[PDB]
RNA sequence: CCAGUUGACACAAAAUAGACUACGAAAGUGGCUUUAACAUAUCUGAACACACAAUAGCUAAGACCCAAACUGGGAUUAGAUACCCCACUAUGCUUAGCCCUAAACCUCAACAGUUCAACAAAACUGCUCGCCAGAACACUACGAGCCACAGCUUAAAACUCAAAGGAC
């Protein structure tokens, strides 16, 4: 056990504090307070869905670089953009997006894996048991495939932030790999309309 | 369901069986002996019955 | 308020749903075998209506009775049976099996609704000697 | 109603037959028997049909079959929120039979007295 | 257990039931439909 | 074959509740006694085996019949500490 | 010529009562009707005898829903001649003959009466038929007897033993 049973973490929130409330205000103060973390700085730029991508495309720790890779790319994109849009060609704002949520919401809708596998046995022989999974892990599943995707690193030729743009770009407009995938998830659970009542839990 | 009381002897409820199944238009029906003959045996209700009356013997185990 | 009590068919069933007799209803038999499940819904007049068994659904092993086989194999039964004019039957399950209660749930889903249970399984009273003893 | 049991044993008295041969001694033990819990029953089954069914009509896009994924996983959800509240009944209220704990106590505040 | 009989009255009872079943004086899968006006004689477990 | 065919046996649905209507029906059959034997004869269970089932049986109902009974005779005695003097 | 309603529909037995101790010397016998009836108002009394007697196996008499040893195969282990499945011969049966076994164990003998080594069903008082007082050899050979011919009833002998055996 590395950490202390007497030392807890704090809590950054702030917003909340503009304006039973002073009881738990209280009960806060009254607690053993840490240090916050580096590379998980919650601070204004510390979004969750970009902090958890970054933090999968860590390596060697190095969580600093992720975040400015993954900056670097969305500055790529929306300098793609731009030159079909303000850079090269003229100012088409009617007919061009530069916002990145729209794919983040099409992603978050067309890339979730709604049914898990996992290989239950029972006397001797794997059979896949197709059982459903909540909002979290079905969020994570989809988080976990499409950094997996972004990293492809079998190319032998395309860099990291070229092959995390491209990668982006053809799984905006409802395709991509990481569609497919899900699409093959969705095609194989349904190969199962009887094998889905071997579970434990 | 007709009911045709009678006195017959004793060694003849086989045979009276018999005839009445090869009988055609008869669908069945076996010959009883007389209901109110049988002397009921004058019961009272059930009994108190009591516990169990010693199965096991007295050790403390 | 609805009497479960066997519905004599004396003068008279004075109970209706969209037009139908508790005498005339379509029967539905529902064969909820060990390992395997099957939906033949049986017209009064001896007629088709929705013979979709497991067999039709793509695999012919210990797959067919099960749960969610037998539910949509259920749901496919009462579409057919739907899209010939049914709605109400009298379910007669066969048999005990995972094909009983997944099997009316699924005709529910469909559309067709349940008004009675009935159930004539085999019950040889000391009759057919069954199968031997089997070990594990 | 507690039916009759005398001529049922192996006795000296008793000239009959042991119709009842029980494998242990009838003695009102001082615990009572566990209850079942946990069986790998795979809820959601409604649901499930539904989604595969539609799949079925459509492909396997999430924006075509939304009407009935977003019931599938509201079912889901509910299935987690009923494990949960099972699981927490189950040191709270048990339903059906009572806790075991309580007749166990009470019996050792009156244990049985068989061999006087 | 339910019915609360004794003996003889219950064995005498079970072998007149079994004599109109087998002779034919009642419905032997089932229970008379003419004959249904009868008071809760027995504490029907089913149906409440 | 010669009975009657729909009369018995007819656990009436309504209000779409048929989960209602099935357990209506699984307590009748227990109640009347035909599912245990109906799983018993999906095979053919020996003289020796039956007779042992049924005195088993017979011996755990009687069992459970006398811990209904002690437990119908002793719920009283469920407070905490009336006295608290030990 | 298989799965689901209905129509001429099993030479085997009856489910809830079976949550009843009921009847027999024992095994054993419960859906109904019957031909007859279960000795002893003193007890025990033959394995030199008389009556027999679960199933098991056989010779004919017909086959059955089902199963049916051995058998054929399928996946199977180095090996399966077994554990899962399909069909079957004698067979589970009666109509005619048997052989005469059992964990026939409730392993507590019958008659009248009273308040412990351990598991079990606490002890017995008076009388009576049978049996035993080491284990494998020994449900055996040799004799004797049997409608039984690889069978059955009693049944040993030499050698080895420092033992065999029941309860906790
Ligand atoms: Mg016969
Ligand atoms: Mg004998
Ligand atoms: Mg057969
Ligand atoms: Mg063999
Ligand atoms: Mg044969
Ligand atoms: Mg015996
Ligand atoms: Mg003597
Ligand atoms: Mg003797
Ligand atoms: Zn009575």
């Amino acid at each position: 056990s590395r950490y202390s049973p007497e030392f807890k973490d704090p809590l950054i929130d702030k917003e909340y504090y503009r304006k039973e409330e002073k009881y738990v205000r209280e009960l806060k103060k009254t607690q053993l307070i840490k240090a916050a973390p580096a590379g998980k700085t919650s601070s204004v730029f510390e979004d969750p869905v970009i902090s958890k991508f970054t933090n999968m495309m860590m390596i060697g720790g190095n969580k600093v670089l992720a975040r400015s890779l993954m900056i670097q790319t969305l500055e790529a994109v929306k300098r793609k953009q731009f030159e079909k849009y303000h850079a090269a060609s003229a100012e088409e704002q009617a007919t061009i997006e530069r916002n990145p949520y729209t794919i983040f919401h099409q992603a978050l809708k067309n890339c979730e894996p709604m049914i898990g596998l996992v290989p239950i046995l029972k006397g001797g022989r794997f059979y896949q048991v197709p059982v459903p999974l909540p909002d979290r892990r079905r969020r994570f599943l989809a988080m976990k495939w499409m950094i997996t995707e972004c990293r492809d690193k079998k190319h032998q030729r395309t860099l990291m932030p070229e092959k995390l743009s491209h990668k982006l770009l053809e799984a905006f407009h409802n395709q991509g790999p990481v569609i497919k995938r899900k699409h093959d998830l969705h095609k194989m659970a349904e190969a199962n309309r009887a094998l889905a009542h071997y579970r434990w839990w | 369901y007709f009911l045709v009381d009678f006195y017959a002897p004793t060694a003849a409820v086989e045979s009276m069986v018999e005839h009445l199944s090869r009988d055609i238009d008869v669908i069945r029906g076996n010959i009883v002996k007389h209901p109110l003959t049988q002397e009921l045996k004058e019961c009272e209700g059930i009994v108190p019955v009591p516990l169990a009356e010693k199965l096991y013997s007295t050790k403390k185990r | 308020k609805f009497s479960i009590y066997p519905p004599i068919p004396g003068e008279e069933s004075s109970l209706r749903w969209a037009g139908k007799k508790f005498e005339e209803i379509p029967i539905a038999h529902i064969k909820a075998s060990h390992n395997n499940t099957q939906i033949q819904v049986v017209s009064a007049s001896n007629e088709p209506l929705a013979f979709a068994s497991c067999g039709t659904e793509g695999f012919r092993n210990a797959k067919k009775g099960t749960g969610i086989a037998a539910q949509t194999a259920g749901i496919a039964a009462a579409a057919r049976a739907k899209q010939k004019g049914v709605i109400h039957i009298r379910v007669v399950v066969k048999g005990l099996g995972p094909g009983r209660l997944s099997a009316m749930h699924g005709l529910i889903m469909g559309g067709l609704e349940v008004i009675s249970i009935t159930d004539n399984t085999p019950i040889p009273h000391n009759g057919c000697r069954p199968r031997k003893a089997r070990k594990l | 109603a507690t039916p009759s049991l005398r001529g049922r044993l192996a006795r000296f008295g008793n000239p009959r037959k042991p119709v009842l041969k029980p494998n242990k001694p009838l003695i009102l033990a001082n615990r009572v028997g566990e209850r079942r819990r946990e069986k790998g029953e795979a809820t959601c089954i409604t649901e499930m049909s539904v989604m595969m069914a539609c799949w079925k009509q459509n492909e396997f896009r999430d924006d075509a079959c939304r009407k009935e994924i977003q019931g599938f996983l509201d079912c889901a959800a509910r299935a987690q929120e009923a494990r949960k509240m099972r699981s927490i009944q189950e040191t709270l209220g048990e339903s059906g039979s009572l806790l075991p704990n309580k007749l166990n106590k009470l019996l050792q505040r009156f244990p049985n007295k068989p061999y006087l | 257990h339910i019915t609360g009989l004794c003996g003889k009255k219950q064995k005498e009872i079970t072998k007149a039931i079994k004599r109109a079943q087998i002779m034919g004086f009642m419905p032997v899968t089932y229970k008379d439909p003419a004959y249904l006006k009868d008071p809760k004689v027995c504490n029907i477990r089913y149906r409440e | 074959a010669k009975h009657l065919k729909f009369i018995a046996r007819t656990v009436m649905v309504q209000e779409g509740n048929v989960e209602s209507a099935y357990r209506t029906l699984n307590r009748i059959l227990t109640m009347d006694g035909l599912i245990e034997d109906i799983k018993h004869r999906r095979y053919y269970e020996k003289p020796c085996c039956r007779r042992q089932r049924e005195s088993y049986e017979r011996c755990r109902r009687i069992y459970n019949m006398e811990m209904a009974r002690k437990i119908n005779f002793l719920m009283r005695k469920n407070r905490a500490d009336p006295w608290q003097g030990c």
